[PDB]
């Protein structure tokens, strides 16, 4: 929809603001995390099979806070 | 004026290849810029006025359905299918129902249904489009220094306004006295456009590029359609619906004006009322300096009496810039001015306003230097001493020096590649340089495009790591991609 | 009847411990279930009405602004300001701009500067809570008693429709000839209310849970109404275009409509026009029989003659159907059906209506009846044999064996361990087996909401990885908690 | 906006049909698709910071089909 | 005079290069300066005046509140808002109370409920800024030379007042025969605002650092207030009690001018409606001398009777200064004088007034005299050596050196940076020294500026033994770092 | 407020006493002593926990002295 993928890498990023830009570009990820402690539960698990899966230091790190994104 | 209290603007001291210098300028920006003569020169792009653009997609985003007839068969026997299923402007899908004594007809099993409505629209898109010829940039370039006509007021005539344009291009501007400016434009390879589209929305209007615009969803259509409504979708919004088991209907998926509002948000806007007047778009452009004198290289050094009427400032970092007003006789006197030191004249002024000339006298005329990090000494008398005040900047030149390079990142970025056209012929190196970050920026500058902000700094993230481990330190090659790259690119883009 | 190629549908067999029955009902579905004696009956949801509820938010989604009056301050000078920031019905913004001797300043650096817009709207989101306190259920039950009436006929008093509001309890069904069917309905227990939100929409509604609608963005409102106009959050509407420094204007940020339809996705509609019919849902009720009566036992054998109007349908499970224009004498009595193997008797299939009987003369009656797999031979009549007929079942044996097995498995799918409330009673296994997968189910392949198929079922796979690369035994449970649990339960839900 | 949060999770479910069906329960992947086309650069590059990155096969595998996926 | 007995005070023999005299007053002071000629002068600097200040911002002691009010609903159902809340210039909270059943609501459990107060500042006080053009100072300097007009006059003609603007910067000090001296004021780096906050409070005010007065607690009004009172917080002060769960209300408190002041004690004194003339001067510049010629001078030296007009008390140092009387000749006679060691003699004066000079003949008139260390003969030597005073210091040159060191050091810390001014005329030691203290200042000790008196001397301790235990050489440094720099400030700093 | 955060560490020391340059200055040490002595106490807990905690003796003295003055 026109709320799905909208011109926003792309590129001709104009030296001059852009639209909803800012407000928004910070507004997403506080979406997100906001449902993230909504719940929990699924973090918690989903931190744990990432806890497992390969892991390495930093290794591990990444599997989850990738997933824990994936997840809307 | 034009070019002081603007901010965010760069300047450029000598021209060099004589009269051949390198610009690049913006909306937002303006370039100060002067060489070892020559009149200080405000350049601000301004209107950038399309002119013949047409469409090709006229969208839509409130359209009702209407009529609405269904029809139904009964399990294998004709798949249902009523005649409308042809009239275009319907909409229709093949559903199924339950199909037994019950439905009150059948023989008993699950089957065949179809429905269909009228598709009439209301707000609809209009993406025009323009080739490299039908887009004028007017440039406005100012002869600096003169008259308390405010080194600003966009309103009035102070630089004129040369109309360059890819139907031509390489022209000049009538600059009284001091002399013609002749820029070498090109803007053939600036905005890039046909990868543009210009959509206009409800009155507003981005240019939003084709390669995505054509691939937004929705009912197409397109380009002359008007008693056309022969639209190419309508499956994208409205949905006639069947619940749990039987029956069913057309609904509509409903205006989407504001998704959409919310949809191009990041690509930058563009007023459209009266034709278009297109902002923002870095432009390149050559720039002849021969034919300028500046003017009153012949005169006498005024005599005293400089009551100046204006405290004086330090703006958006360098421009100090005073206003004085001298009452005597002279008449058409150049201006005694020195930026200096405690007394002991080691004296240090770079006054950047060259040869700031007082014209028919009584008119407060003021100029622009740029005092030392410290605090130095200002005077602009003669005979008995006249006149001398105190001044202080505040930072120290290696903050400045690292600003240079705030420029040197939101620079070298925004304006990439054309970044290094920044720079008036160096050969050797701009020369290689763009013939080289054109490229290896135009890999990374290619694909890893399209990806949001913050995803592209995870890359970076990933990236950094997966570097530092390093076999046999070509990770450094890695960081250094990270670096100033990799992050600050994300780091400092998307707005 | 009713249940009657009506998809969906489920066949219980039940009296058990002597007095009921565990049975669901799920609006487009629907529960027919009998055993020993007892006119067999058939049972479903029709219309839920929830009345008087309140009004929880009210956001809106066509927002516009007016007024929009603008004021600064230059430099330092302190935060610009204008009394109209004090009607809270407006929308206030503090910005920064370049400013210089042009604007009429004083310093340049740059200004402070604000945004002032009345904000007002149209069609508002309205959201709704219902309360229990009456959450009225409708259920329309009824038996098969042939008559040439049909089978599907839902008009009329075939089986009469019923209320059963938890206001009250034990629902005493007159019923015809067999006496007062009763059941205990807990509709407090079914669409776990207070914990969903009740929304409308300009005339479209959904049933919309809780949380999820008080996050939902846009501007909102109390639910006290009267005055409202102070909207909160008005950030997600009206914005501020600050282009590239100087100047800085308001937004209205387009309409909404469409957007939230779409936005939603995954609420059941609903139909809450009309004082709102709230359909979808599924009620759970005991039942208990006696007190009721057949109206064949005391009712003859009528003897020879039938004609057979229409053939022999099968659908769900060969729970085929037939119609018999009885004729012999008069004031009908009983009807002899029966179904064996081919020529050597046998009665193999399973008859479902005990109550074959007559009504009058004329009324070419309907019996359903269940022949078995192979090629069962149906018949009617008595002596001079009347009438036989061919009837070939194909699969039947394994083939449904496995089908309902899935059948049964969707169910539990959908409506949880609330589902072993459709097994029959305290059962023992079952019973406890219910509280078991009880909350183990709601603390696992449930209690981590939030997902998709993708998502959810990818979760899967690799649980299931994991789950199967891990020594010893624990590794097994894991798998499965995977594979066909983790999974299947993703494969269905999103229908 | 509004846009971003399929009421799904919460699962109010039913054995009818939610609102949306099919049209969204596929959209999701397919739209990544699309995108996927869009930049096929960027997959390249994803894989590659798989492929390269920890490895037990499966690791390389996740974290790919993640990052692809994630890009909004 | 008006340069004996003031403490705040110094001396500087020598004028380099030229009239070169490089000299800095803190308000509270005499600056003293001598030279092979010109008679050595006093500074007072006092007044420091100030015109056009920015009043930005504008907190509030005293509040008070009105026509309060507060609702509720009942559980859930909506989260109660009261009408009167459109009008922002109240304040309001939402709070949650058990409001159950016989409250007088429905279903009990838990409800919200919010309270309104329309708001109302009581005695505000507001800050104010200045532009450094606009910081109108006044330093007056004056000559020696008897009179009745003695030490310390607060009326007379005394050097005359040089009101000094950087509205301009180099003025002349016509003097009297005496000459004309030449200063040259630093009005721009001395205090420093523009990053100074000058606020009253009610007949009594306080300068302050900026990015502090830009944040402390409080309910503001923005420097536009004009009729506004949208006090941006008001939650600062009044607070909601909330006793038990019911009756949740709102209060208002007390008139913070109290810890207003108790919280501003840190901070220094100033002025503000006595025409506002914030105090304390920390100004510095250049006294160029040239032209200071030594009055009187063409004139014999007038022997006759003598006598004396007090004994001799001292401050500052040998400061030792003695009036007289006389009568032998009128009009300008110089007076004989010297400073002769016991009797035999080999003289070792110290005369600090450029030769004194009868006049009036009946006037008193005195003399300004720095006699040795022990033992000394201040000698009127006239006529038959008419008279000899012996009256004995204690200066004995090493207790000299030591108060010497502290007290400049003193000067160091206070001054910082600028300290160095009194150096005049550098190059090498004292003008790389003051630079090196520049930044070895600005950062490191003022690189964790705000930090706090105690704090402080605990670092100062904790550094010293990180230090004093250490491992080789590299300690000495540590040490010092600690030594004096921390320590002595410690000990030495709160102003 | 009006009771935290004065005028102390900005930076504007002059060559004139300020506001309350000796007074309350002084009275800071002076109350901590008035609660110091007021409840022992946290005196005993503070230098006991100091004792094992840290182990450098000047290390106890350090957050005994410290903490004591962190506790209002
Ligand atoms: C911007 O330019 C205009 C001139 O083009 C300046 O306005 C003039 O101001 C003088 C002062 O009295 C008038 O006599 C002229 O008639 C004005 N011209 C008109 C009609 O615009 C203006 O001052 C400039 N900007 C600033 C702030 O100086
Ligand atoms: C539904 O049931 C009604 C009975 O209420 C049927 O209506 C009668 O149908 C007969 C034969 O079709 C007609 O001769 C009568 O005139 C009808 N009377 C009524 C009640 O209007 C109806 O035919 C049945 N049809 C369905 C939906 O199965
Ligand atoms: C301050 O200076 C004034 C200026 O002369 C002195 O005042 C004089 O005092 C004498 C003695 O009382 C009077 O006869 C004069 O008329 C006064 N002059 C005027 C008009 O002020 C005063 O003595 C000085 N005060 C001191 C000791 O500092
Ligand atoms: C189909 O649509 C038209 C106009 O949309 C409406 O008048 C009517 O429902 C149908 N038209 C006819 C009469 O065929
Ligand atoms: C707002 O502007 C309108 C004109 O558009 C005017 O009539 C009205 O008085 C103004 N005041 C309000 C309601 O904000
Ligand atoms: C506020 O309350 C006071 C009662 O002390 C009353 O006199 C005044 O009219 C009220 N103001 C309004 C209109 O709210």
């Amino acid at each position: 929809s026109v709320a799905l993928v909208p011109h926003v890498g792309m590129g001709l990023e104009t030296a001059t603001e852009t639209w909803m830009s800012s407000e928004g570009a910070w507004k997403h990820a506080q979406r997100i995390e906001t449902w993230i402690l909504r719940h929990p539960g699924f973090t918690i698990m989903a931190a744990i099979l990432a806890y497992t899966i390969g892991t390495t230091h930093f290794q591990r790190a990444l599997i989850f806070i990738l997933l824990t994104a994936v997840a809307p | 004026m034009r070019c002081i209290g603007i901010s965010n603007r760069d300047f450029v001291e000598g021209v060099s290849g004589g009269s051949w210098v390198d610009i690049v300028l913006e909306h937002g920006s303006c370039v100060t810029t002067m060489a070892k003569n020559k009149p200080t020169l405000d350049f601000e792009l301004i209107e950038t006025e399309a002119k013949q653009p047409a469409t090709l997609r006229k969208y839509c985003i409130e359209a009702k359905l209407t009529n609405t007839t269904t029809d139904s068969r009964c399990p294998t026997q004709g798949e249902p299918s009523l005649n409308e299923e042809q009239d275009k402007r319907f909409v229709c899908k093949h559903s199924m129902v339950d199909r037994g004594w019950g439905n009150g007809c059948g023989l008993f099993g699950k089957g065949g249904i179809v429905t269909c409505a009228m598709f009439t629209c209301k707000k609809n898109m209009k993406g025009k489009v323009v080739q490299p010829e039908n887009l004028e940039y007017t440039i406005v370039i100012t002869p600096h220094s003169g008259e308390e006509h405010a080194v600003g007021n966009d309103t009035g005539k102070h630089g004129k306004e040369i109309k360059i344009t890819p139907q031509s291009s390489i022209t000049e501007a009538e600059l009284t006295g001091y002399g013609t400016v002749t820029m070498e434009c090109s803007p053939r390879t600036g905005l890039d456009f046909n990868e543009m589209v210009l959509l206009q929305m409800e009155n507003k209007a981005w240019l939003v590029h084709r390669q995505w615009f054509l691939d937004l969803p929705l009912p197409w259509l397109p380009g002359a359609d008007t008693q056309g409504s022969n639209w190419i979708q309508k499956e994208t919004l409205v949905t006639f619906k069947n619940p749990h088991a039987k029956k069913q209907d057309v609904v509509v998926l409903g205006s989407q004006e504001g998704a959409m509002h919310t949809a191009l948000t990041g690509a930058t806007e563009i007023q459209m009322s009266s034709g278009n007047l297109l902002f923002t778009g870095h432009l390149k452009c050559r720039l002849r300096m021969d034919k300028l004198q500046l003017k009153g290289m012949s005169y006498s050094m005024c005599t005293g009496k400089f009551k100046v009427v204006k405290e004086i400032a330090e703006t958006q970092h360098g421009t100090i810039v005073i206003r004085v007003q001298y009452e005597g006789d002279g008449s058409p006197c150049k201006i005694p001015f020195e930026i200096m030191d405690l007394e002991k004249r080691h004296v240090l002024g770079r006054l950047i306003t060259v040869n700031p000339i007082v014209t028919e006298k009584d008119s407060p005329v003021n100029i622009e230097a740029e005092p030392p990090f410290g605090d130095s000494y200002i005077i602009i008398g003669v005979e008995p001493g006249q006149l001398k005040l105190n001044w202080f900047k505040k930072g120290s030149s290696i903050g400045q020096m690292i600003e240079t390079t705030m420029r040197g990142a939101k620079r070298m970025a925004i304006l990439g590649d054309t970044a290094w056209d920044f720079g008036s012929l160096g050969g050797v190196f701009t020369s290689i340089g763009k013939a080289l970050h054109q490229v290896f920026g135009a890999i990374y500058g290619a694909a890893f495009s399209g990806v949001s902000w913050i995803m592209k700094i995870l890359i970076g993230v990933i990236i950094t790591w997966i570097g530092m481990n390093s076999r046999s330190t070509s990770l450094s090659v890695s960081l250094v991609l990270v670096g100033v790259v990799t992050l600050y690119l994300g780091v400092m883009v998307q707005a």
